[PDB]
């Protein structure tokens, strides 16, 4: 492995990511004034359970999908086989989502881009979930800290996806040696630009298995409430990455 | 069958 090889991964990287960031993050940032008033907030709250359950199922749907595209364009993710590259979308996808999702997490206020405005955790009470979107904005809050550029959002969450950890993994080594180059990639990227203080900061696994964890048992109780609903009303990806 | 479609 030469430089300009691990160079050339960096910016391979960083380019996949660009063309599969589902908004672009200009677009997040002019929206920021842009927020949810008091009478929609309570229009919000007001909504039943099940049908703000289906919204936000919609919305993950939706920002998973840009991921699974990022993962096609990742190098070596296509490289590997069916087995393994279903078994790190399954356990990773949605991971990537919420690291994603500090883009459009603004800190000053606490708020969230979500329907075109963006409001504060108290817009998703009708979930009956406190924990869980609580635990969503405090994480958001942690990576908001850290001042992510773009590119480094890139690298990141391609290391998020390309965990050699994940059981089920028929090709281990493979996905060993494709994380290494990553991580190389990461750490050269964060020399150069003279930005590795953020290592120690970076929050730990179990943060984001955490997070993937709560959603999944949250679901469950809601699924036992509300079993038709989801059967009937929920996407199709959601449950066959959830359910 | 959905992440089946999507690879391919
Ligand atoms: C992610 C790529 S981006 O270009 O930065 C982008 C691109 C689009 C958007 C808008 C958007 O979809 N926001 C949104 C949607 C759903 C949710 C959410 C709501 C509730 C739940 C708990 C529920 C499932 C029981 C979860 C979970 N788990 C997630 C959120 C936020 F997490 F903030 F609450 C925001 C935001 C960024």
């Amino acid at each position: 492995a030469s430089l300009t090889e691990i160079e050339h991964l960096v910016q391979s990287v960083c380019k996949s990511y660009r063309e599969t960031c589902q908004l672009r993050l200009e677009d997040l940032l002019r929206q920021r004034s842009n927020i949810f008033s008091r009478e929609e907030v309570t229009g919000y709250q007001r909504k039943s359970m099940w049908e703000m359950w289906e919204r936000c199922a919609h919305h993950l749907t939706e920002a998973i999908q840009y991921v699974v595209e990022f993962a096609k364009r990742l190098s070596g993710f296509m490289e590997l086989c069916q087995n393994d590259q279903i078994v790190l979308l399954k356990a990773g996808a949605m991971e990537v989502v919420l690291v994603r999702m500090c883009r459009a997490y603004n800190a000053d206020n606490r708020t969230v881009f979500f329907e075109g405005k963006y409001g504060g955790m108290e817009l998703f009470r009708a979930l009956g979930c406190s924990e869980l979107i609580s635990s969503i904005f405090d994480f958001s809050h942690s990576l908001s800290a850290l001042h992510f550029s773009e590119d480094e959002i890139a690298l990141y969450t391609a290391l998020v996806l390309i965990n050699a950890h994940r059981p089920g993994l028929q090709e281990k080594r493979k996905v060993e040696q494709l994380q290494y180059n990553l991580e190389l990639a990461f750490h050269h990227h964060l020399c150069k630009t003279h930005r590795q203080s953020i290592l120690a900061k970076l929050p730990p696994k179990g943060k984001l298995r955490s997070l993937c964890s709560q959603h999944v048992e949250r679901l469950q109780i809601f699924q036992h409430l509300h079993p038709i609903v989801v059967q009937a009303a929920f996407p199709p990806l959601y449950k066959e990455l959830f359910s | 069958k959905i992440l089946h479609r999507l690879l391919q």
